[PDB]
């Protein structure tokens, strides 16, 4: 599908930033 | 109040039509596109 | 493998970057920041 890839696209982006920059 | 993250609601939704209009209408460039994609979307909400 | 496109690579870097940035300068406008950003990204690769 598509709406499911670019869901949990932003989960990620979200996690590898704020965990002190991992 | 003073130790705390604050993370404003919107970026999903927003990041969210990006992503579809982009594998939909498959611009010739993104980085241009994303310009006349946000510019125009000052105009769309209020 | 079957079929002829699929999700292409390269956007989950260039949403990343702005996910970032956007969290840390916070600044007061996010549409003006992706118009300000976005359109900066092509003059900066040259």
């Amino acid at each position: 599908l598509l709406i499911e890839t670019a869901s949990s696209l932003v989960k990620n982006a979200i996690q590898l930033s704020i965990e002190q920059l991992v | 109040h003073m130790g705390h993250i604050q993370i404003p609601p919107g970026l999903t939704e927003l990041l969210q039509g990006y992503t579809v209009e982009v594998l939909r209408q498959q611009p010739p460039d993104l980085v241009d596109f994303a310009v006349e994609y946000f510019t125009r979307l000052r105009e769309a909400r209020r």
